[PDB]
């Protein structure tokens, strides 16, 4: 039981580190990139209308 | 009368209030060439015209106009096949003009004798991934969604070469009995590829059966948009008067969309979301209108529009609006292309919502609609299992999922893959579907009624 | 009168339009195109012209008729297909030789040759009368002779003339009303503005459930006659199949099918399919057709017609409502109407400010909605009529974040989901309890309690099984399964059963043409009983595996339920499901010890 | 007397510049239909008018206009209550005249006498989740942020209908010596919903405690924003002159916001992000200015605005601006409604920032504050425990997590859940709380003073 | 004539058509103040002007004009060394009166005799972090890209104090042959920041060899844009006449861009993406052209502009335009600062286009470039491997990888860490690099030829 416990904890430890460092910041950066383009399409339109 | 001004490529005429709407006017320029333009709008003591040849040369006081008195209409013959035209139907080979037996309107709004009988008989394009999954019916218009990073021009080409070689397969199926003719319209496409299209018609031996309208990007914007309307009108004449099965292949919608966009930069009409006109929908719908079973119900026009996504996403204005007007969509994808697949067709967002009703057992089989339904569910799981496989490890896998991972690859590399010259029987397609499904027990199936399954599996 | 100032797209501008209003019917040009003055800018009027331009010149006359643009509702509406401007499509096919409307061609709003049998009302001479009171009735079909001829909304007076029973035309006068001097002479047809909500005696709160005929739609949140509903689409998920299928399966006295801005193939399908198929009301000689009044617009026809579509359509539901007929109005899809509105916004040159979409859009969507509902029929003899609006919503850009959907959810009180991932997997229509609500629920389950069922109890448990499954699935995906509680496994398993039997059904259930409430209740009742017995069974000790193996025979039997049709027990209560409960109890006995 | 034009909701009447701003004008039609409107702008020989009923159908010469000479104000009275009104405050009850005693401005402020003295003294809503855990004291403005995935109207009614049955119970403990009145404002509402509120009130016998103003959604947008403004003014008069504690229920702020985004279609005023004004702040503020302690301070005007997320986005511009101004927020989530808990207020991110400031005694107890800390912290931990249980299993879980789990189920199913016609006074709520918390020993309860903990476990 | 109106910083003048483009005019205010302005636009009997002084307080007929008749030029002199200026060329600390020996107009193009022979000599500040990875040639432009929460000011300061000590050492090597002068233009910076720069020039003894132009943010937005340009006109004069290498430090670029943006949303031009100017590129381009060797070929203008990202991204319109025009960038990172590394300049994506050109063999080794290639590769892979170490542990970390982990630490704490008085030289940097690089085997070190490798491990 010990030897197995020793192997499984090593895998569970890698997964926490992976989701924390890689996954979450990728979701932040991608969201942001798209946000910045997106708001500008709505704004420029209003300026076009006004002109 | 005379030019007051020119604003962008749009030319502002000052003129007296008499012209027809969409009336051709001829602008006399001092350079030995007279050109035609069409009043885009008629207004109070002025009209704004975009001139169909060139974009420069208009002068203030050195210009003369004379009103033709006749709005543009396409002069139509059913002898127009076996001729090479440009975007105005003028010859480029000197000699073969459109000519006429009748004169019909470019919008096709006067005649519109489209049958109130829903797509009926089967059509194939000889590509298994198309035929089985999103099955084409005559009069059905289902778009080809592509993305650039692709040999998307090669996929269009493949379909053009394949169209008319399918037709003896279809005669035998009894989803065709009558002549097959091709109407081919080119907008903003490369030089090399224009020679590929001519060459594909030549091989087939359907050069006589086809009309080519060739329009480049160095030919004007307004003139680009007219081109498919000429083509379309001629197809409607083919379908109605002589009860033919007409396939018009209309490439490239994206080029057509830009052209619309460049205008309205001096019109009073204002542009909506993402700088696209709000009546862009209206423009697409005029093109799309000639498509459907004709009255006589022995002819039809089937329409295949070719769209390359210029940005790659499907929520971009060009694809988003089109998908709505049409009944389903067909997705080509970059990812398959990368592995080294041809024709690379992803089927997961691909669905045609009028597929089941059109088709029946007499030219397909009853299991055609069931066997397709099974293959989507299994492919979908295989795709999610793959994504999870990367992140967590093989910890989130389960027995069904491991089987699904293999299924994905099996399907991708045997089913979807085939040569350019290759064409496929629908009945054949269906035995290859069953084969892939043979690696799963039957208790795990549920998108097929147990009666149906027992017969063909 | 007026002289054309400019023609820009199918929009015509005309100067010299004085003593004109903003909804006027006008004849535009020398071509005499049907048209309407949407707005005015000073002397210059901006007119939306409902036939295309291809040759209309500047300076041609514009003649105002002296009245608004209205639609005609009279007899013969049933068993005929019209457009959204409402000119008969069928009459167009013979005379013009063009199946769809030709340019420069005009045809009046209804057929003027058709003769109808008039039978007298409940009025005689010298009687005081009012609006929506029944002046007669016309035997309109064979299924229904329920077509009441009414005195119009906003009319009162004394009836100078009552004509006797007989055969007349609908142009051939039968009634004179005198209010203060001659009000007008009346005929079988009556006119109604498509820009005003039709008058009503009172609106009443909805409390009578309609059964959709789809077990899944009734099960999670019941439909009501008088209500408002959204069904999500995506334009390739068989949304059409379920729209047309609902229409057949739902049962009302009159049904109005409104194609807003459609494929043209899809519209063609319904036109063909309905006389071929039968009603569940025993309709004969073109069954369904006799019950439907059909508004057909394709997107390829003029944008004006397509604006006009919804409005004509709602007025038709409303006309029948005043007669005391209960109506199902299925309008498909409301997002295509919004796309026509975005078009108008840019063609006139009005400001868009609803995310690149119209200023007016949010309010126009609400205005359409408020015309639907349950009411005491117009006129004093008192009847019940209702209108349930089923309005399809689907993307106009984003998935639910498009303007159309955002506005509609605000105003709708019933929402029934449709997930895309399950659609591609074939398990449509998929109703997700997070993406679904009904505010009518509490009055509706208390209604079903009176009818016989225990219904409210089953609702809570149905919700609980679906609800926990979504949360446990998120732990399954990330962590994996190496452990998942005895109780948690059970919930997952049973939720699969609910998907397969209910949620999946559309040409996969051999009985689905109309499904009673009792049968739905009986089916769900077996599922819930299996659930409680199972969770108790693991806790009082017995392995999860022994419990799967022994339940065995019954578990399959509930899996297979969906194909089964009423043929045992009553006409709505089914014996195979009643038998099932008792056998279940016996399985629990084997399984615990 | 000559209508110039109509451009959407906005109507241009051409008549002289002698009217003042927001002076009611009458459009006289030959249809015999007089419609009133209010001038938005006045310019040289034209004014721009939004008509309350309809907005179009007025002739350009067969019409006349008359100017009233009075800017819009509400006839306010204490005998006005217990009656159903429109969005202009005009009976639909079929009752008598509005009656006046004063005419008070509805423009944004009548006299604005909003105190520089901070909130104390409990106002009871009769919903356990709000009252104990998020104590609202008078003058505070705490919104309910709900969604369309919840039944927002039904929860809103609940707060009104159970409110003011808390009051005899308060009078005995001596919280309130003066009476309690409700002002209920409904916006862009559905017909079933308008009727629903009256029926609920009738049932409890809360009808004559409140005035209901209904604006229906077929009524134009301008009327709709006027509605809460009318309500808020009436309330400021009852609160100042006759000293009463008033709870004002305003639903739906999202429909009010839409109206504001909606008007602008000939204005030279541009909106900000997502199409919603840059001045959306300003408009919110306007409702917000009538809310707080009145001068004399035994009466108050207490405001609870109700905001519906249409797409479950907390980064949606409407909630964000509001959230900054407001003294905390109440979050209601879809998840709990799904388990079948009703009301389904998750008290997980809900906060009252002046929680301590409200309670006392005589309408609360001393032990109120300590308990609020025990229950929130234990509950949060309960959610975390549910996820862990699914993973580890039931036979491998911790003691501390097991307790937290037990608490989650009871907490949800007893504290939050209450029946439709079951009033939950604050004293009643606090007892139910001790039963739930009892399961933890004293060793695990510690955000509670040992004095309390010894009294009540 | 006199002033018709003012809309923002644009002033609407009515005056005749006789002035030239950028002709100075003077506004006589009734407040006892004169303000200068320059014609931005000339039109039919009116002009639209941006005033350098003030931004508001402009009247109608109280305010009059007299036109100077002289276009905007800078009196550029060479005896301008050691004198202190503001952002217009007035003394604020009583530096010597401007005089005149030549006048040059500002247009980004004085006489423009910029490069057609590229730079090839090397300039070192003694900073390894900068010099090795980015080889600064005698007329290249490499900006400093930093972000908020960094001491960009401090690094700019390192350059300025350490330059003018290293350069005579470099004079002997034939890296230089001539004196160095610094022209510092500060834009839109705080008093506190401005003093810091002045403190650095005093402290060193290069106050007599520097020109300092101080513009603060509370001085007009129009004054702020003229400030970099004024500095640059002067800079070209010193280069021309006295043949010195002029280094220009132009800080801060974001401040300058904010000024351009206010004069583009207050213009009748619609601005580009993210509300940032459509000719924003152009405005930036004006500075950048003014780089390279100046006639007599021994003076030059070399540029280091300082950019702080105000939004922490290279996504933003400022970094993306800036980086395209210049030839490299020197990147500073947040992580390194937090840890205690000064200068905190990271070397991960810092890049020099004209690296090859800049290195020689008559004042630098030829191995500068070869060894650079190794450092960039090794560091880059090493940084990525470290993040990877965190995730995986030691189960996908090799022996070789452990060596990359050691190289990374050592590079950070030695190569990058050096105090603000520490001076290096190129030969030392190479030697220290060689040592770190030494633990790697021969096989590993593969992007450098065997001849080099073998001699120096």
């Amino acid at each position: 039981a010990f030897i197995i416990l020793d192997e499984v904890i090593k895998v569970t430890n890698r997964r926490v580190n992976a989701i924390e460092h890689v996954i979450i910041p990728r979701t932040e950066n991608t969201i942001a990139y798209i946000n910045s383009e997106l708001d500008e399409l709505d704004r420029e339109e209003f300026y076009r209308l006004k002109k | 009368n005379t030019v007051s001004g020119v604003n962008g490529p749009l030319v502002i005429l000052e003129k007296v209030k008499f012209p027809r709407y969409n009336e051709i006017v001829n602008l006399t320029l001092p350079d030995g060439t007279v050109r035609q333009g069409q009043v885009l709008e008629i207004r109070g003591d002025r009209a704004i015209v975009q001139v169909f040849e060139g974009t420069s040369g208009i002068d203030v006081k050195k210009t003369t106009v004379e009103f033709t008195g006749e709005s543009l209409r396409i002069p139509v013959s059913e002898d127009m096949l076996g001729r090479i035209f440009d975007g105005s139907g003028r010859p480029i080979d000197n000699g073969p003009k459109v000519f006429a037996e009748d004169y019909l309107d470019i919008n096709g709004s006067p005649i519109n004798p489209y049958a109130r009988i829903y797509p009926e008989e089967m059509i194939s394009t000889g590509v298994s991934a198309i035929d089985t999954m999103n099955s084409i019916a005559r009069g059905q218009k289902i778009p080809i969604f592509s993305a650039s990073g692709l040999p998307h021009n090669e996929i269009a080409a493949q379909i053009c070469r394949q169209a008319g070689l399918v037709r003896p397969t279809k005669d035998v199926h009894d989803g065709h009995e009558e002549n097959f003719s091709i109407v081919f319209a080119a907008m903003g496409v490369n030089l090399e590829t224009a020679r590929f299209f001519k060459q594909d018609f030549e091989e087939n031996g359907s050069l006589e059966r086809t009309s080519l309208f060739l329009n480049l990007a160095n030919d004007p914007t307004i003139e680009r948009i007219i081109t498919p309307r000429l083509a379309l009108t001629t197809a409607e004449y083919l379908a109605y008067q002589t009860e033919r099965h007409v396939l018009t292949i209309l490439t490239d919608m994206s080029s057509y969309a830009d052209a619309l966009r460049e205008v309205s930069a001096a019109r009073e009409e204002v542009p909506g979301r993402r700088g696209y006109p709000g009546y862009m929908y209206t423009d697409l719908s005029t093109i799309y209108e000639r498509a459907g079973r004709v009255e006589g119900r022995n002819g039809s026009i089937t329409q295949i529009p070719i769209l390359t996504m210029p940005n790659d996403d499907i929520t971009h204005p060009i694809p988003d609006l089109t998908g709505y007007i049409t009944e389903g969509q067909i997705f080509v994808d970059r990812q398959l292309h990368n592995k080294g697949i041809y024709p690379p067709i992803n089927v997961l967002p691909s669905l045609s919502r009028l597929m089941k009703s059109a088709i029946g057992e007499g030219m397909t089989r009853k299991d055609h609609g069931d066997v397709s339904n099974q293959l989507y569910a299994k492919y979908a799981i295989g795709k999610d299992a793959a994504a999870m496989k990367a992140v967590v490890g093989e910890e989130a896998l389960s027995i069904e999922d491991k089987l699904s991972l293999e299924f994905l690859e099996k399907f991708e590399k045997t089913f979807i893959t085939q040569g350019a010259y290759e064409d496929r029987t629908v009945f054949e397609s269906l035995d290859q579907a069953w084969s892939l499904l043979r690696i799963y027990p039957k208790e795990m199936l549920n998108r097929i009624s147990p009666k149906i399954l027992d017969e063909f599996y | 009168y007026g002289a054309i100032y400019s023609v820009s797209g199918p929009v015509v501008i005309a100067e010299n339009m004085i003593g004109c209003a903003m909804y006027e019917l006008v004849k535009v040009g020398h071509d005499n195109l049907v048209g309407e003055v949407i707005r005015i800018d000073g002397d210059k009027a901006t007119i939306q012209v409902y036939e295309e331009t291809a040759g209309l010149t500047v300076g041609d006359p514009v003649l105002r008729t002296g009245k608004p643009l209205s639609v005609e509702l009279g007899p013969g509406l049933m068993e005929t297909i019209y457009d959204g401007i409402q000119r008969p499509l069928k009459a167009i096919k013979e005379e013009s030789q063009s199946i769809y409307i030709p340019r420069g061609i005009d045809t009046p709003a209804l057929d003027r040759t058709i003769k109808w049998q008039f039978t007298p009302g409940k009025f005689q001479v010298g009687d005081h009368i009012s609006g929506g009171d029944i002046y007669g009735s016309v035997f309109e079909n064979s299924l229904i002779s329920s077509h009441k001829i009414l005195l119009p909304p906003r009319s009162r007076g004394t009836i100078t003339w009552i004509a006797p029973a007989g055969e007349y035309t609908l142009d051939e006068k039968i009634l004179e009303v005198e209010f203060d001097g001659k009000k007008s002479d009346f005929t079988l047809y009556h006119t109604w503005p498509v820009r005003v909500p039709r008058p009503v005696t009172e609106k009443l709160s909805a409390d009578y459930p309609l059964l959709t005929g789809q077990r899944v739609l009734d099960a999670l949140f019941p439909c009501v006659q008088g209500g408002t509903t959204c069904i999500p689409g995506a334009f390739g998920c068989g949304k059409t199949v379920i729209s047309q299928s609902l229409s057949k399966y739902s049962n009302s006295d009159a049904i109005i099918y409104v194609g807003c801005g459609e494929r043209g193939n899809e519209m063609a399908e319904v036109l063909m399919e309905f006389p071929e198929l039968y009603t569940e009301m025993s309709g004969t000689k073109e069954p369904i057709m006799k019950r439907t009044t059909l508004v057909a617009n394709t997107s390829n026809m003029p944008v004006a017609a397509r604006e006009a579509s919804i409005y004509t359509g709602i007025t038709l539901a409303e006309y029948f409502r005043d007669q005391g007929k209960n109506v199902s109005m299925i309008a498909d899809s409301s997002s295509r109407w919004a796309e026509a509105l975005r078009e108008i916004s840019g063609r006139l040159g009005e400001m868009p400010a609803d995310q690149g979409f119209p200023a007016y859009l949010g309010a126009k969507l609400a205005s359409f909605y408020e015309r639907a509902g349950k009411a005491v029929a117009l006129g004093s003899p008192d009847r019940t009529g209702s209108v349930s609006i089923v309005a399809a919503v689907s993307p106009a850009g984003g998935d639910f974040s498009d303007p159309v959907t955002t506005a509609t959810l605000g105003i709708t009180q019933v929402f029934w989901g449709l997930d895309k991932k399950l659609a591609q997997r074939k398990h449509f229509p998929s109703i997700n309890t997070s993406v679904s609500y009904s505010k009518y629920t509490n009055v509706l389950n208390k209604f079903y309690d009176s009818n016989y069922p225990e219904f409210p109890v089953l609702r809570d448990r149905m919700k609980e099984i679906l609800s926990n499954a979504e949360e446990l699935e998120q732990v399954v995906q990330l962590v994996g399964k190496s452990a998942l509680s005895d109780s948690d496994k059970i919930t997952l398993d049973v939720a699969t059963l609910i998907k397969e039997d209910f949620l999946q059904q559309n040409g996969y259930s051999t009985y689905d043409a109309f499904c009673p409430i009792w049968k739905t209740f009986d089916m769900m009742r077996a599922f819930i009983s299996y659930h409680d017995e199972a969770q108790k069974a693991v806790a009082n000790g017995a392995n999860w595996s022994k419990l799967a193996d022994s339940t065995g025979d019954v578990k399959h039997a509930v899996s297979s339920s969906k194909f089964f049709e009423p043929s045992r027990g009553e006409k709505e209560v089914h014996g195979e499901f009643e038998k099932l409960l008792s056998t279940m109890q016996e399985r629990f006995a084997e399984s615990t010890d």
